[PDB]
RNA sequence: GAGUACGGUAGAGGGUGGUGGAAUUUCCUGUGUAGCGGUGAAAUGCGUAGAUAUAGGAAGGAACACCAGUGGCGAAGGCGACCACCUGGACUGAUACUGACACUGAGGUGCGAAAGCGUGGGGAGCAAACAGGAUUAGAUACCCUGGUAGUCCACGCCGUAAACGAUGUCGACUAGCCGUUGGGAUCGAUCUUAGUGGCGCAGCUAACGCGAUAAGUCGACCGCCUGGGGAGUACGGC
C-alpha cells in the first residue's frame, strides 16, 4: 500500500480485494482491518464494481 | 481524447464468434482518430451468479479513444445484440496498456 | 450460514461451528432490525447515543 | 395404496417466533411428511419454546422414516426459538445429518416494515 | 482586504437517461394434508371449493443491506445501489496580474422538510379515514385482522416546522492537552492550513454553563423585546 506495492488500485487484483471480504460476502469495516479512510472508500467502490460484473458473488449463498 | 476501458462478457453457447464481434466493433476507433490501448481476452469463465440462466460466459476487455457517435453507436450495438447479456463502460483520464492480471499460475 | 460435516465429526463441533458462523454473519441482529419501521430521526438519535457512548469508553480507559 | 421409495432428501425448519413448521421432501421438493407444532397439541405460548419444536421435528422423522430417508439436507429459516433443538431432534430420529444450511431471507433495502408497537 | 490566470485533491453537491442483486406481494403449475396466522392470553381472518409449508416459471412497483465513521458535501431545506452525459462550488502549491474594486443591508427578489391542492400516469410494501375482533365500567384509543386517500413519476401551486447550536453576518486579538477528515512542507517525528469533535487557564454569566467552532476583549451594519392572559386573535390591505 504505502511505500512501494500499488499506489492505487481497481477491480482487477482480484486476490487483494478477495483478501477484504468476509467469508459470507460483506465488506469487511476498516476498524478491523485498520487501513485509510480513502482506501476504504476506493475499496468499497472497487467491490461493488467487481460485484456487478458477477466477478464476486452478492451473498455466499445465492 | 477522451477515454473509455470497456469490459464486455458474451454468451457461451456462440462463444465462437468473439473474434468476429470485437474485430466488428474495433472498426470505427480508428476511422475516428482514435488509437486501440489494450484488447486482452481471456474467456470461458465462471460467474458467480446465474445470469439469464447460465452460468458462464466469455469475457474480454478493450481500451477506446472514441467520441460520442462512435462510443453511441457501441452501446447501440450491444443493447440491440441478443448475445451482450452484461456491458460496462469506465472512462478514465490516462492511457492504460500494460496487462490486467494474465495467468500468473501456471 | 453452512456448516461443513467431516472425518465423522461428533454432533457437537457440527452446532458450535454452526452457531459460531451464524453469528459471525450477524442474520439475528439484522433480521432483528427489520421487525419494524425505524424512523429517521430515531436512526440519528440511536447512532449520535452510540457515538457519544463509544467515545465514553474510548476515554475511560485514561 | 401407493407406494415409492426415496433416499437422501432434505428436511426445512421455518422457524417464526409464533410456531416452527417442520417438513421433509426430496432433492426435488416434493412434500413427503410434515408436522407442526400447533398441531402436536400445544395452542399458546408453549407453541413457541424449543421442546415444541423437537416434538414436532421427530415426529416429522418418525413419520417420514417408512420412505427409508439415510440421508437428509436440514435447512432452517427464520429468527424464532428452537432454531436448533429440531436439529437435535432429527438427529435423534436416525438419520444422517449430510449438511445445516439457513435460508433466513434478509432484504438489502426492500419494502418497508409495519409500524411500531406501543405497548 | 477583494478578485483573476495555472497544475492537482476529496466529496450521498445538482440534473437527464440506462442498468443491477436481495426481498415482499400477486398469478400459474407439481408433491403433500389438517392446520395457518396472531397475542399477555384470545378472537376476527385464511383453510379439505385443498390452505400454510415446499419446488419451478411469470408480472409489477418501491427502497438501495454489508461499506457507514464525533465521516463528507451543500446558503439553508437537504443529499447514500452502479454507470454515462451536462453542471456549481470548496480545499491545495508557486508565480504572475488588477490596485480598495470591501462589509452590511429597510424595501425587493429567489430557494425552501413533511403534510396538503390541481391535471395526467402508476400502484408491490406501508398506511390517516373506515370495517371487524379484543381490553375495559365505558374505549369514538393503545393491541390484532383487513384496508382507501397518500406515500412514487411529470408539470404547476402552496411559504409553513422544536426550518434549533432555541446562539444574525463580517473582521481583529486572547494559556494549553487529546482525537479526526482533506492538503502541504522539514527530518515514523516536527511544523503549518481549511474543516469536524472531547476537556480546560484567565475572562464572562442569576445559575446552569460558554470557553480560538466564546456566551471573553473589541469594532461595522441589520433584525427584534418591553408583565401574564385576551392573541399572533379581530378588522383592513396584500
Ligand atoms: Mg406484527
Ligand atoms: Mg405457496
Ligand atoms: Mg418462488
Ligand atoms: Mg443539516
Ligand atoms: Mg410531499
Ligand atoms: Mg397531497
Ligand atoms: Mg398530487
Ligand atoms: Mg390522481
Ligand atoms: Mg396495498
Ligand atoms: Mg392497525
Ligand atoms: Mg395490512
Ligand atoms: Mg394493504
Ligand atoms: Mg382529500
Ligand atoms: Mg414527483
Ligand atoms: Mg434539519
Ligand atoms: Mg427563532
Ligand atoms: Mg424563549
Ligand atoms: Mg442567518
Ligand atoms: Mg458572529
Ligand atoms: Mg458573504
Ligand atoms: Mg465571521
Ligand atoms: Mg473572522
Ligand atoms: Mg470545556
Ligand atoms: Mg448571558
Ligand atoms: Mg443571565
Ligand atoms: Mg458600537
Ligand atoms: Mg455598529
Ligand atoms: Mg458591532
Ligand atoms: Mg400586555
Ligand atoms: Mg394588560
Ligand atoms: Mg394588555
Ligand atoms: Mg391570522
Ligand atoms: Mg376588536
Ligand atoms: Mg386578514
Amino acid at each position: 500500500f504505502t511505500a512501494e506495492g500499488v499506489k492505487e488500485i481497481d477491480y482487477k487484483d482480484l486476490n487483494t480485494l478477495k483478501a477484504y471480504v468476509s467469508e459470507t460476502g460483506k465488506i469487511v469495516p476498516s476498524r478491523i482491518t485498520g487501513t485509510k479512510a480513502k482506501y476504504q472508500r476506493q475499496l468499497a467502490t472497487a467491490i461493488k464494481r467487481a460485484r456487478y460484473l458477477a466477478l464476486l458473488p452478492y451473498t455466499d449463498s445465492h | 481524447m477522451r477515454h473509455y476501458e470497456i469490459v464486455f462478457l458474451v454468451h457461451p453457447d456462440q462463444s465462437e464468434q468473439v473474434g468476429g464481434m470485437v474485430e466488428r466493433y474495433t472498426k470505427a476507433i480508428e476511422e475516428d482518430g482514435g488509437k486501440i490501448h489494450r484488447l486482452e481476452d481471456w474467456g470461458r469463465r465462471q460467474l458467480a451468479y446465474a445470469i439469464n440462466n447460465v452460468h458462464k460466459a466469455h469475457y474480454v476487455l478493450m481500451n477506446v479513444e472514441c467520441s460520442a457517435k462512435a462510443l453511441a453507436e457501441l452501446e447501440d450495438n450491444f443493447r440491440y445484440n441478443d448475445a451482450v447479456i452484461r456491458n460496462l463502460v469506465m472512462r478514465r483520464d490516462e492511457a492504460v496498456t500494460e496487462q490486467s492480471e494474465m495467468l500468473k499460475a501456471e | 450460514p453452512a456448516v461443513k460435516v467431516k472425518e465423522n465429526e461428533p454432533f457437537d463441533v457440527a452446532l458450535r461451528r454452526f452457531k459460531r458462523s451464524c453469528e459471525k454473519a450477524g442474520v439475528l441482529a439484522e433480521v432483528r432490525s427489520r421487525e419494524f419501521y425505524e424512523k429517521p430521526t430515531a436512526e440519528r438519535k440511536r447512532k449520535a447515543a452510540a457515538a457519544v457512548k463509544r467515545h465514553a469508553k474510548k476515554v475511560q480507559r485514561e | 395404496k401407493v407406494k415409492k421409495t426415496v433416499v437422501d432428501g432434505i428436511a426445512h425448519i421455518h422457524a417464526s417466533f409464533n410456531n416452527t413448521i417442520v417438513t421433509i421432501t426430496d432433492r426435488q421438493g416434493n412434500a413427503l411428511s410434515w408436522a407442526t407444532s400447533g398441531g402436536s397439541g400445544f395452542r399458546g405460548s408453549r407453541k413457541s419454546t424449543p421442546f415444541a419444536a423437537q416434538v414436532a421435528a421427530e415426529r416429522a422423522g418418525q413419520a417420514a422414516l417408512e420412505y427409508g430417508l439415510k440421508n437428509l439436507d436440514v435447512n432452517v429459516k427464520g429468527p424464532g426459538p428452537g432454531r436448533e433443538s429440531a436439529v437435535r431432534a432429527l438427529n435423534a430420529c436416525g438419520y444422517k445429518i449430510a449438511s445445516i444450511t439457513d435460508v433466513t431471507p434478509i432484504p438489502h433495502n426492500g419494502c418497508r416494515p409495519p409500524k411500531k408497537r406501543r405497548v
